This record gives C-alpha cells, structure tokens and sequence, in this order.
C-alpha cells in the first residue's frame, strides 16, 4: 500500500458506525402479555419534563463538555402542553393506580 | 508626585552622613557635586522598520548553468592508443572530458559574495533525483519521499522561478586583470577572480584559449571559434592611479542572468542620486537654519541609490495606515516622541510662577467666604509639571486624519453647571481657552453648548428633539449630525429672550480662530508622501504670520489673544447682570470682574509662539519622521465640509474591477479618538516666557544640528521600494495561477495545475512573502497588512466622506517594477528552455519496443507516436467501465463513445482515470503490456524525469523500472518517470535486444551538451556536438557583441560588464558645520 | 511608598494615596454646618435601600 | 425525489470569490453590518457616550464585513450535496415539512 | 462563530475528498435489512386490523 | 462510480424490491416510535452531527477572528472599546460547534 486515506477511513468508519445505530424502542405505556402497562406510574406532562432533562443530561455527557450547548430543557419557549407517554394511563382511559 | 518612603540604605562616602532612605541618600550625594504581542511588534516597526540590503555585490563569474559529466568516455582502448586524447598531457580541457556530457542548473556554483542571500536551486544531475524540488511547496499529504502531485506542478516551478530570480540580483564587481606573457592569445587582458583555489578558472572562464593539437570535438570547436575576443576590450578610467569605473570582458556567463543583473543595474541607476542635490534637499528642509557642505571636484562615481518615486512614497503611506488603524497603542508613542523631540528643540519655557505672581495682586475684602482669585489657584493648579500634554496637543495636528485629539471628561462642570456658581465659571474660562487647540471639529458646537448647560433656567433655546435637550452634556455633541439647527441658523435664538447665548453664538461665528497653512520638506530628492493635500503642505488649525525681528518681545495683535480678549469681556457681561446672580455684593462684582480684566492683559508668550515659532519647528521637524504626516483638510464651522471617516481597501468586492467603481463599498474606517486635559492645556497658553536675552536664528541654528546631523530617514526610501515590489510581484505571481483582475501575461498554461481556491492563494502568498523576506535581510512584517483578506483580488485605495457624501479618492499608479520583469523573463525563457530544470513537455507512451536500434527515447522516431486524430485509436474518459470474460471471451473496457473493445490496440488516458483506479488497472493492464499488444499514451502535460544508462553491447530490460512506475502512481502523488538510454560509443561496437517500454512524445533532449567529447567522431550512438547556436558571439565573425538570442537560447557565453563603483554613507561625504 | 502633603500621613500604594487625599473650599464654619448637616441626614431611613421583608405573621 | 433546503444551493464550483455577493449568506451578513454602520453613525440613538466611538465602530464593522470566512460558500454548494449523500443511508429516512 | 470563521485545506480536490469519504460510508450501508424489515412492518400492520 | 459483475444465472435471489406504500407506512410508524419522548430524537442527531463533521472539508478556527481583530488586553486599562468588547463576546478561545 502507498496511498494514506486523506479523511481518514478508520475515522469515517468509527463515526458511522455509531451513526448506524437504530432507533430506541419505546414500549412505555403499552400492555405486556398478562396485560399490565409497562410504565413508571407517573403522569405525562412530567414524565415528559423529566425526559428532556434527562436528555439534555445524555447530550452533555456524550460530548466531553460539561455544560451542554445544545438544550432540550427550559429552552426559552413556553411548552406546558406537551406530555410523553408514560404508564400511569392504561388502553380504556382509567388510571393505572392498581 | 511624591516618591520617598522608609529605604533600606545607609553611608554617603563623603560627609560621613547616615540616614533614612536611599532616595534621599542619592539626592543628598547629587548636592554635593551640585553645590560645589502584535501591537507592540507593529509600534516597533513604525518607530523603526528593518532597513533592507541594496547593493549585494559579486566577484568572479556570473553564470546560472553547469556542464556536468556523467559517464566517462574510454581513454584506454583497443582501436586508438592512449597518445591521441589530452587525459595523458593533464591538458585542463575548458569541457568536461567525458562519454555524455549534460547540463544543469546549479544557482551560480562560482560566486564570492559578500553577503550571501538564503535563497537557492541546487538540481543534481538527471541521472540521480530531482523531486524534492517540486514537492517542496505544498505536498504535506505525500507518504513517499520519492512522490509528488501532479495537479500542483506550476506552483512548484513559478516558486522555483522567483527563488531563482530572488538569487539572481548581484552587482558584477570588477577585480583585477593581467596581461598574458603566453603566446595562446595575443596578448590580452585576463580576469584574475579571488578565492583559493584560481587553477581551474583561466581554463573554465575562457574557452577559447587552449592548444588545438588533435580532432577532437572540442579542439574543432575551439580552433573553429575566433579568437580576438578574449578578457577585457573596454574600460572607462577617469583617474591616474585609482580604480577603472567599469569594464567590459568576454567570458563565459549566460545571457538569461547577464540581463538579470543589468535589468537591475538600470533600477538602481535610476534610483542614484549625488552629493550636490543632497546639500540642496537637506538646506531647504532645514530653512537656512542648519548648512551642509558638498564637495566640488571630479568624483570616482559614487553610488547612493535613495532617490524613490512619488507612487512608492504614497502606496507605503497607505499600508502604514492600514496598518495602524483602530488601535491607539500603535499611535501614543509616536506622539510621545515628537513630544520630547519637540521638547529638546522649543525656545520656551513654561513657569508656573506669572498666573500666580499676577493673581497675587487682587484686592479683595476678606469678610467673605467667597474667594475668586484663590479658586482660580485651586482650579488652575499651576504648581504642577509635564505639559507633554500640551505638547501632544501640538503634536496631534499633523496627525488629524488618525486621531482626534478630544477634550477628556474630567475637565467638564460635572453633569450641567450653575452661572450664580463660581467654579462652574472658571470651568468655562479653562474650556474656552483650550477647545481652539484640539482638532476635534465639533469643538465650536461643545464650547457653545457648554454654555448652554452652565446656563439652565436662565435662558432657553429651541433644541431639535427631546434626547439632546439643553440639559444634555456637551462631551455627547461629537458628531456634525448632532448639531443643534438653533446654533447655525442664529435668529432661533431670540436676542429678547436670551441675549447672551445670542452674542457668545456670535462670537463663534467671527473670532475663532482660522486655518492656515506652512510649507515643509522637498519633492526632489526624497518624495512628497501626503495624499489628500497637494506635495510639500502643512496644514494648521491656528493662522501664521512669520516674525520679522529675531529678538522676539511682547505685542499683543494676534488671533489667542483676541480670542482671550472676547471670551475675558463676555465673562465680564455674565458677571455684570444682577438679574442671573442677585445674591452678590455690589463691590465684589465690580471687584472681581476687575479680575477677569486683569486675567485679559497678563501677558504672556505663548499665542506668540503658537503664530510664529512653533510652525517653524514642525516645518522642520516633519521631514525628519518615520511617520510622514497624514491630513485631512482643517474646516472650521462648517457642517458641509467636515470629515466623518477615512478608508482603506484592500481587496475588491465583486466581478467588478475598477478600483474607484469598487471603493466606495469596500473599505476599512481608520482612526482613533485621544484625551487630553485642558486644564494643563490652558495653563500653558495662560504662561509661557522665553530665555531673558534670546536671538532665535543662534537657537534654531544649535537645536536643529544633531537632528540633521542624524540619516536615518534615507533607510526607509529602500524600504518602501522593496514594500511596493512585494506587493506588485505577489499580485503578479497570484495572477498566474487565479484568475485575477490585472492584465498578465501567462507562458506556463502547458504545465497542469490545481483548480485553486483562496485558501491555496492565501499559502501560495505566505511562501511569496517568506521567500522575499528571506532574501535582502528582513524579519519584521511584509505583505501582513494584505495577507488578512483575498490575495487573489487586490488593490491598494484610500478615501474619505465629506459630510454632504461628496468623497474624494485617490488611487495611486503602480509603478514599474524590475522584480516582476525578471519574473516574467525568467518564465518566457523557460517556456523555451523547459528541459533544464528537470520539466519534460508532452506527454509518454507506454509499450513494449524490442529492437536492436539505438535511438534516444527523448526523442523517438515519428512511426511510434500516435494522437487523437490517428486513425484506429480509442479515447477514453468519463464513461469507463470494465466488464470481465466469460468461457474464454476477452475482457473488454468502456469506451468514451460508448463502445466495447478489447485489451489491444492503441489507447489515450488522462493521468486522473489512472490515478482514480491505480490498482484496479494494474491488474488488469499490466499482463498485457509486458506480452501483449497493447499500448497506451498517459496525457500529463509535463513530468519530471530520471535517466538510467545501460551498455549498448549487452541485454537490458525495464520492466523492473517500468512496472515500479506504475505501481508506485498514487491518486495524490506520482514519482518521476524513468527512461532507459544508451550510452554513446566512439569505436565500432556489437548490437545487443534492448527492451524499452517508456517513450517520449517530442523532442526533450535539449540538456544534452556533447557525445564522447574527445573522439573525433561518434559512432553508433546519440550523436550530439558542441552547440553552436549557444556560443554565437565567437562562432559567428559577423554578429557584434552585445547580441543575445534570450527568449530561445541562453548563449553560456558572452559580454559582461564589470562595475568598481563605491557605496559611502552620507554623512561620509556630506557634513554640516 | 507615597506619603500625602497635608498631615503628611504616609501610605504606600497610588491608589491609596489618591484614596487618602480625596479623603481630605468655604470657610471652617460652613464645612461644619455641611458635615453636621450629612451627619444628620447620613442613616436616617430616607436614602437606605434594598430592605427584606419581615415574616409578618400578624396585620391580617 | 427532492429534499426540501432552508437555504439556496448551487453547482460546486472550488475557485470562486470568498468576498461574493451573489451568495445569500454573504449578502445577508454585509446588509446586517451595513444598517449597524447606519444605526451608529448619525450618533442620534446614543447620548451618553462622552466619546466619538463611530470611527472604531465603522472600523470593527467593516472588519467583520470583509472577513475571509469560507462557511457560507459551503452552505452554498458543498454541504447540501452532502446532505444528499449522507440522506438515503439513514436509519431513519427523513420526515421534512415544506 | 462557526459561520464567521471556516477554511478548506489548502490542496482540496473535491473528486479525491469525497470518493475518499463515500467510499468508507457506503462500505457500511445496511438499507437492504431496512427494506426487508419495512415489508415486515406493512405485513405485520395489515394483519393486525 | 460503482459496478457489481455477476454471471448469468436464473436460480439467484436476492429479495430486496419493495414499493412505496410500505416504505411510507414503516416511516409513519417511525414517527409514531417518537411521541414527544427526547432521548428517542437525540442519538439519531447527534450522531449524524458526528458524521457530517468526519466527512466535511470545512475545518474551523477562530484565529481568524482573532487575527483580523488586532486589539488585545484593553478592559482593564479603560472601561469600553468595541474591538476587545466583540472578542471576549464571541470568546474565540472555544472549540466545540456542536
Ligand atoms: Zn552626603
Ligand atoms: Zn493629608
């Protein structure tokens, strides 16, 4: 070999292979086969705070940074109707206390 | 301030005194002898920039090229015996005495120069390598050492062409001669050339003496030549006994680098100048005040190249302002400078003690609180030193069109002032005295409107809105758009109403103080560098009226001092109302208005000074400074004519070409704002005396001595010739490569190259600007003020906008520029002569030729070569594909036309197809040209090459060189390209099968000097002779001297001029008294 | 170390020395009036700011 | 077949002008210098500056007009081709609104 | 800032840069088992109503 | 420019033709997958930001900035200046454009 890859296949192909990755199964709030949602028994406006928080935390960590650029939380925008599926409701519309 | 404090420090020597500090200690020792970062690297290149190196100067010979050998010819043999060549006799042979002689390019091998400049082009011979001279630019990518990219080939040669040239620029010096007692000329002066070594040079320099004993090819060229033109013909002496001025000799030197030096010779002739204008420049920038003399005899031809062109001195005028706008720091020493220059010159001397010895006469009644007289103490506070502030006041004028020297905060009444209040009054008295000597030009407008706040609820005036009211600060009022309309157009201002604001507004507009003007400096021997003013003008704020008498005494009929006059009488009016300050005692009204009375005829130097003397100073100062000054027009009062900005471009914006079409859009805005106090200001305008006995023309005749005595000003001509040079063959040599705006020829399109962006021109440059500070001896910035922005679309324009949108531009000329000349011949002669740099043309053709013949693969017989427009040859390019064979079918490959064919026959790659699938063809290629029929013709343009010789007599095949070849080309990079060539023979030989595989398309064997070069003959091989075309000035009897073929030949051989010149410095030849 | 001119006190750093003499016009009765004036005037609950509040758990 | 862009993309091209203003983003950002250079010059909208910084506020703005940046050239030609390059191989092929 | 500052390297070829970049990219494509599960997703959504 | 050789053969089969009705069924419940949830969005993002910045030409620094803007260490020595001001503003001493 002579030739030296100019942008780099190894670093091309590590960053692809992460790109490659497929997306994140979401089960939460849907039935099992006995028949019980599979969720954390909170509600959905929260459950969904919590999760871009939890997020944003995700996107801070992956970079080396410590305080993230990129936010998914109190992002200047007014967003208090948005709710994320949780297990707290069930498939009729009643709660999922018991 | 105070400095003492508890030391540690004990024991004066003498008086056996021990005491508290050292700082006393050093003061008690002084009586008894009395008694008995980018911003500051761009300060220190304008406070002094590197002076360059001119006059490099050169003994021994002056030639570029070498005849080197490379296979020695047989001198024992079998078929002539060893008496016949002039090896046996150690006879020194002008020729290197070998099988195959080549020529090339080493940067002069021979000088003996004084200063050497670090610049080079060493080439070895073609048989070993020569690629690192072409990957030497911009391959940071390339793995092999052997390897360099083909798409950055003419960037590569166009820095090797400008290496060359920058080399290249040396002044033939002449030696010394002696006249032969041998009989092999007839009788004619030789040159004798320093060093240890002179055994080889009497046979090297002059081919044309030597004995001619055999027929031999060099004894048939040298009996053949003719023989009168050998050493010296002319000389010019013009004393008895001293040096001769400048000869003419014939010896060996190439026409290429003989024109060179004197291209260059003619730059520095018409930079000379002479002793005699020298004296006239320095006496009338000095106004008769300081006498140089010149001599008045024959001289010996001294050389001073100083004298620089009017479009250098303005285009460096405009890069230092380029450079030095926006910063401040770059501009406070300048001015501290002047300061104290000014310092060491001035006549006055300013003591606190006249506005106190005359404030102490007041006659007041001490059964008030109220003190006038000592609030003008505690206000003024004369006591204290370092009037530099009043001295960089002084200094700023001749430098307005970057800095505006502006009245500092804290010299302002603290948020609006009260008439009934006193201090506020003495704050208007200490403004009013010192606003006429900035350069502000809202200065009128803040001094009104000062008074306009120290009088609020007493008198209003329509203002234009409601954010710059009368209650608003006057510091605010710094933009001509923020005038008040009340101001200008008077009558809004009702006399009824306000009647004191009506006449100070009238005061304004008649007693300020008008512009004038002073003339400084010559044009003739250094240039005019300002741009907005015509040449040899200075421009002031303040009138000049020059004295008459030279023992200066008081008179009081000058413009500060009826300015003081109206402003002591209108305070006088503010104190005389009893409607603006009821609370006052009748007799400390009149008492102390009797105060201001008095404050009006103190008397007083300083106004004198300002109409009279100081003018003067900077008249003669100003040409003595490595900043020259840089101007606007001074207007005074007037919203129409003031300046806003000022504006500097570097590059143009757009498909657009024309500079003034491109200014007005694309610019820099430079300047800078200054404080200073006026409190110090006014103080030294309110005292200032002169020695008690002075006569000035004895003053000015001591202080301007050493200043003139000093000749740092004429470094900086050389400086700015080599500034303007840069910048001319930067945007010459970018032209070449980028399409650019400026008309340029362009030889070198035959030579591939990169599609190139402006980061590749902006690299290209920075190696431009490295190689050229390199060379002449420079370390501090060059091309840095235009290396920020695109170097591919440049130019060089200033202006600025007067307040009504009328700008005025000025776009220097550029001037001629020796530099680029030798650049651009340096390129048409290597379009010519492309072969002794390593460059092939053309392009090879690969195939298998197994034949017993002997002929040069640089340069095959035409039955080889095909085209484009050969019938029976398939061109291939972006459609290309290979399909495999199936059950004994041939592969076949794409067509560019869309067609299949087979591995046979005759094809045309690009070298990109070749490099994009480098492996994949070498599979599927390389089993079919070794054995097949197959033949394939790589267009590249031009390629560097080595040479392998091989014995004619036994069997030789380049596969192993050929295939490394092709395996080692690389989609970034591809090595030289390997020929296999015999080796000429003198006697008869035998014939061996030679297997060559790479050929050449045209004719590349012009390195090629001579075959066997002692045989009489050349048989079965390469036949080349001496050339004679090279040496035509002793081949041919009819040609004259002074005839060079250069954009086809160099000649190797020729007339040269040998120059004895003598470079003094100035103050060795002319001096003051 | 720089020292002041009146009352001569000597300090050591500039700044200070600018402090200290800024720290030191009319006639001694009238500074007395003026300081006896500020004095007065200097604590009273008419210039202070920026207060807390009280846990008022009383005033219905 | 189309992949909708916020911006304008044109053919690739390596040699063209870095100052261009044919190009949106380089347009876009000299007219956005030019109205600041307009706002500050009259000092009309600012009192209490005690000093005439309009000089050193054309001067920095002019910097930053005539600036070598090669990012909106980019923008223009290279990384929308880029995008359609890197778009069909995604995992999760993309959802665009116009 | 990233739209204010940005150069390319000083020797871009594009037709270099970008085969070397694609080629790597394309090597690792995995749309065929994304076709083959988007026929299992229809089939599975059909079936279910 | 890619090219696949094969010899002619019928029994070969590579199941891999489907239509557009499927391919925007799948995408929609892909879609669906989402519901407000962010680490479902995140990776996706962030590691096709990684992949455009391994396969871009444009490298970027803000000595650019740094060099055209001359002024240095000026906001102690006086309050304002405009140069010093947009410096430490754009803070060109930061290297993360995520
Ligand atoms: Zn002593
Ligand atoms: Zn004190």
């Amino acid at each position: 070999e002579h030739y030296k890859a100019r942008p780099g296949i190894a670093s091309v192909q590590k960053a692809t292979e992460s790109a490659e990755l497929p997306m994140k199964n979401n089960d939460e709030g849907t039935p099992d086969k006995r028949g019980n949602t599979k969720g954390a028994l909170v509600n959905e406006h929260v459950e969904a705070r919590d999760e871009a928080d939890d997020a944003t935390k995700k996107q801070a960590k992956d970079t080396e940074k410590a305080k993230a650029q990129v936010t998914y939380s109190d992002t200047g925008i007014n967003n208090a109707n948005e709710l994320s599926r949780s297990g707290n409701v069930d498939n009729e519309g009643g709660s999922n206390q018991k | 301030p105070p400095t003492a404090s508890s030391g540690h420090g004990y024991q004066c020597h003498v008086c056996s005194a021990v005491l508290f500090s050292p700082l006393d200690l050093d003061a008690h020792v002084a009586s008894h002898g009395l008694h008995g970062d980018v911003e500051n690297r761009k300060t220190a290149q304008l406070l002094h920039a590197d002076t360059p190196r001119l006059v490099t100067w050169d003994a021994g010979l002056c030639t570029s090229f070498k005849i080197v050998p490379i296979v020695p010819a047989q001198v024992p043999q079998d078929v002539l015996a060893y008496t016949f060549f002039t090896s046996s006799y150690a006879i020194q042979s002008p020729f290197p005495e070998a099988a195959v002689s080549r020529i090339v390019v080493h940067t002069r091998w021979a000088s003996n120069v004084d200063f050497d400049r670090d610049s080079s082009v060493i080439m070895a011979p073609p048989t070993e390598n020569n690629i690192h001279l072409f990957k030497q630019l911009l391959n940071t990518e390339t793995l092999s050492v052997r390897g360099a990219n083909p798409l950055m080939f003419r960037a590569n040669v166009l820095h090797m062409l400008l290496e060359f040239v920058l080399d290249n620029l040396y002044l033939n010096r002449h030696t010394g001669f002696s006249q032969d007692h041998t009989p092999f000329t007839e009788g004619a002066n030789l040159r004798s050339l320093p060093g240890p070594d002179a055994e080889k040079w009497y046979s090297i320099m002059y081919p044309t003496r030597m004995g001619t004993p055999n027929v031999s090819k060099i004894c048939n060229f040298v009996a053949s030549c003719v023989r009168n033109r050998v050493g010296r013909f002319d000389r010019a002496q013009m004393m008895n006994g001293a040096m001769s001025e400048w000869v003419d000799v014939f010896e060996t030197s190439d026409a290429l680098t003989v024109s060179i030096r004197g291209r260059w010779m003619a730059r520095l002739a018409r930079m000379n100048i002479n002793p005699t204008e020298i004296e006239w420049a320095l006496t009338e920038c000095a106004q008769g005040y300081v006498t140089v003399t010149s001599p008045y005899a024959p001289s010996v031809n001294r050389l001073m190249p100083y004298r620089i062109s009017n479009a250098e001195r303005q285009i460096s005028q405009i890069i230092r302002v380029m450079n030095i706008g926006n910063n401040a720091t770059v501009i406070q020493p300048v001015l501290q400078d002047i300061s104290v220059l000014l310092q060491r010159i001035s006549p006055l001397q300013i003591d606190p003690t006249i506005i106190s010895n005359t404030m102490s006469t007041v006659s007041e009644s001490t059964t008030q609180t109220l003190s006038p007289a000592s609030s003008i103490l505690g206000k003024l506070r004369p006591s204290n030193s370092d009037f530099s502030s009043f001295r960089v006041a002084l200094a700023g004028w001749l430098y307005n069109g970057v800095v505006t020297t502006v009245i500092d905060d804290s010299s302002y009444p603290k948020d609006g002032g009260s008439v009934t209040s006193l201090e506020n009054l003495w704050d208007f008295f200490i403004l009013a005295l010192a606003l006429p000597l900035t350069t502000d030009p809202c200065a009128p407008v803040k001094a009104f409107m000062t008074l306009a706040n120290m009088m609020v609820g007493f008198e209003t005036i329509p203002m234009d809105n409601q954010i710059y009211t009368q209650s608003r600060r006057a510091s605010a009022f710094s933009t001509p758009h923020t005038w008040p309309r009340c101001f200008m157009n008077i009558q809004l201002i009702s006399p009824i109403d306000a009647p004191i604001l009506r006449q100070w507004a009238e005061i304004i507009h008649r007693y300020w103080p008008n512009p004038s003007q002073i003339r400084y400096g010559t044009p003739n021997v250094f240039g005019s560098a300002n741009l907005f003013t015509p040449p040899e003008v200075l421009l002031l704020p303040i009138d000049h009226q020059p004295a008459n008498v030279t023992t200066p005494t008081l008179d009081f009929t000058n413009e500060l001092t009826n300015w003081r006059a109206r402003v002591c009488e209108l305070m006088k009016n503010l104190v005389d109302n009893q409607r603006y300050q009821p609370g006052w005692t009748q007799s400390l009204v009149s008492s102390m208005r009797g105060t201001l009375g008095k404050l009006k005829l103190i008397k007083s130097m300083t106004p004198m000074y300002l109409q009279q003397l100081a003018p003067v100073e900077l008249a003669v100062i100003a040409p003595m400074l490595p900043f020259p000054p840089f101007q606007v027009p001074y207007v005074r009062l007037d919203r129409d004519r003031v300046p806003t900005m000022v504006g500097v471009t570097r590059q143009s914006r757009d498909t657009i070409t024309q500079p003034a079409l491109s200014l007005s859009t694309t610019n820099t805005t430079v300047g800078v704002p200054l404080a200073l106090d006026a409190r110090a200001i006014t103080v030294a305008l309110l005292s200032g005396k002169y020695p008690p006995d002075l006569v000035t023309n004895v003053w000015y005749a001591d202080a301007i001595y050493p200043m003139y005595a000093d000749t740092e000003v004429f470094s900086n001509l050389q400086r700015d010739v080599i500034t303007c040079e840069a910048v001319q063959t930067l945007v010459t040599l970018v032209a070449q490569i980028s399409e650019t705006q400026y008309p340029v020829d362009r030889y070198l399109d035959w030579i591939p190259s990169l599609r190139a962006s402006a980061a590749t021109a902006a690299t290209f440059a920075e190696w431009v600007n490295t190689s050229m500070k390199t060379a002449f001896d420079l370390s501090d910035m060059l091309l840095e003020p235009l290396l920020s922005g695109d170097p591919r679309m440049t130019q060089l324009a200033i202006q600025y906008q007067q307040y009504n949108g009328r700008t005025f531009n000025v776009i220097p000329e550029m001037p001629g520029s020796v530099i680029a000349d030798c650049v651009q011949l340096t390129a048409e002669v290597f379009n010519h002569e492309y072969n002794l740099f390593g460059i092939a043309r053309g392009d090879i053709i690969i195939g298998r030729v197994q034949s017993t013949h002997l002929w040069s693969p640089l340069a095959p017989p035409p039955d080889l070569v095909f085209d484009r427009d050969t019938p029976g040859v398939h061109i291939f390019g972006r459609d290309c594909r290979i399909s495999f064979g199936m059950n004994g079918a041939a592969p076949m490959i794409r067509d560019e036309t869309g067609m299949m064919v087979p591995f046979e026959g005759n094809w045309i790659f690009p070298l990109a197809l070749w490099q994009m699938n480098t492996r994949y063809f070498n599979q599927q290629f390389d089993a079919w040209i070794k054995t097949g029929e197959l033949r394939i013709r790589i267009e590249m343009g031009a390629y560097p090459y080595m040479l392998h010789y091989y014995d004619p007599r036994q069997y030789a095949n380049a596969w192993n060189l050929t295939s490394a070849w092709l395996e080692e080309i690389t989609p970034t990079s591809i090595p030289s390209v390997p020929f296999m060539v015999p080796i000429s023979s003198d006697h008869d030989i035998s014939s061996a099968p030679a297997v060559q595989y790479i050929i050449s398309t045209e004719y590349n064997d012009r390195s090629l000097f001579c075959t066997n070069s002692s045989s009489p003959q050349t048989i079965a091989g390469p036949d080349k002779h001496i050339p004679v075309e090279r040496y035509n000035i002793l081949t041919n009897p009819d040609a004259p001297p002074t005839q060079i073929q250069l954009p086809e030949v160099v000649d190797l051989y020729n007339v040269v001029t040998r120059y004895a010149y003598e470079t003094p410095p100035i103050t060795a030849v002319v001096m003051g008294v | 170390g720089y020292q002041c001119h009146v009352c001569s006190a000597v300090l050591f750093s500039p700044l200070d020395l600018d402090a200290h003499v800024a720290s030191h016009l009319t006639s001694s009765e009238i500074q007395r009036h003026i300081t006896e004036f500020i004095s007065s005037w200097q604590n009273h609950p008419i210039v202070q700011v920026s207060a807390d509040v009280e846990n008022r758990k009383t005033a219905q």
